[PDB]
């Protein structure tokens, strides 16, 4: 039992940290572009009708 | 980022294609629109 | 989440990124002639 | 015996079942699609840079994407000015159009 559940959990790990290493940059700079692609888009609509 | 640098830089080939298209859509909708009330009458 | 919530934007932005013989019409050649100096 | 056996299974099962959202197949293609989308999306932004900066401030060299409205522009425009005399008897008759919806109903 304690060696199946060791072997579980490693594998668990390995993968967490392959996702972390990626996920960290995009989060990091969400912010400043979901503000300046609204604010781009609302002036791209403005020049349609 | 390469649109968070075009949007502080330029945003904040000739610029012309978004025009045509614009004048394309809606022209073709006001004809459209006429023809559709002439045949109601 | 920022997804989800940008899906609007992106489609505003998309509909703006994606043997001429000419018979004028009196009415029209009226017009010009009428408005001709302007 | 057989129940020790059995309850390894269910702690096992139970361990799964706790990290699925980060770590099961399906969970993580349902991510990487929605990213494919706006990746593209951007792209495409990118690559029309210039007509879209000209439109916020209002061979040819024209962006490719464009190259169909531009091309058509000419045939739609010379019919639209032959036919203008119908648009504007169309337009004189658009106060009568509810007359017309009434008798038609009788």
């Amino acid at each position: 039992r304690d060696l199946t559940l060791l072997q579980r959990e490693e594998r668990l790990r390995d993968l967490i940290e392959k996702q972390d290493e990626v996920l960290t940059p995009v989060v990091t700079s969400k912010d400043p572009f979901k503000d300046n692609y609204t604010t781009f888009a609302t002036a791209l609509d403005s020049t349609r009708h | 980022i390469a649109f968070n640098q075009i949007y502080a830089n330029e945003f904040q080939m000739s610029p012309m294609g978004p025009f045509f298209q614009f004048v394309h859509q809606s022209l073709s909708t006001c004809f459209k629109e006429l023809e559709s009330i002439a045949q109601f009458t | 989440q920022m997804l989800k919530e940008m899906e609007k934007e992106v489609d505003v932005v998309d509909a703006v990124v994606r043997n001429a013989t000419l018979n004028i019409p009196n009415l029209l050649i009226s017009r010009i002639e009428s408005e001709m100096h302007r | 015996a057989e129940i020790n056996q059995k309850s390894l299974e269910l702690e096992l099962l139970r361990l799964e079942k706790e990290t699925a959202d980060i770590t099961h197949p399906l969970y993580l293609g349902q991510k990487h699609q929605a990213l494919q989308a706006m990746n593209s999306h951007l792209e495409a932004v990118l690559r029309e840079k210039r007509s879209l900066r000209q439109r916020l401030a209002q061979n040819l060299p024209i962006e490719a994407s464009y190259h169909r409205f531009t091309a058509e522009l000419l045939p739609l425009a010379v019919n639209f000015i032959e036919k203008l005399e119908i648009y504007i008897k169309t337009i004189q008759t658009i106060p009568k159009i509810p007359d017309c919806a009434s008798n038609m109903d009788n």
